[PDB]
């Protein structure tokens, strides 16, 4: 159950390896925008938080 | 000139764009960026 979007869920991720090769097995995904990255170079950078 | 043609649904039309991502302009008709052709589509029911 997703929470509405009046009080949204929030979930700060901790140090892992970030496979994103799953999220992606997901849907025919009606929007999938990244902003400050692209999707087809995302599997090289690390984040912070 | 080059004449491509074929048929895609109806909320993709959006996507036959030069710079676009989707699941049909992944790999399956990828427009460049130095295009400077013209898009044409229109409604092909009945027919198809």
């Amino acid at each position: 159950r997703f929470a509405s979007v009046y009080a949204w869920n929030r979930k700060r991720i901790s140090n892992c390896v970030a496979d994103y090769s799953v999220l992606y097995n997901f849907a025919p995904f009606f929007a999938f925008k990244c902003y400050g990255v692209s999707p087809t170079k995302l599997n090289d950078l690390c984040f912070t938080n | 000139v080059y004449a491509d043609s074929f048929v895609i649904r109806g909320n993709e039309v959006s996507q036959i764009a030069p710079g676009q991502t989707g699941n049909i302009a992944d790999y399956n008709y990828k427009l460049p960026d130095d295009f400077t052709g013209c898009v044409i589509a229109w409604n092909s029911n009945k027919l198809d």
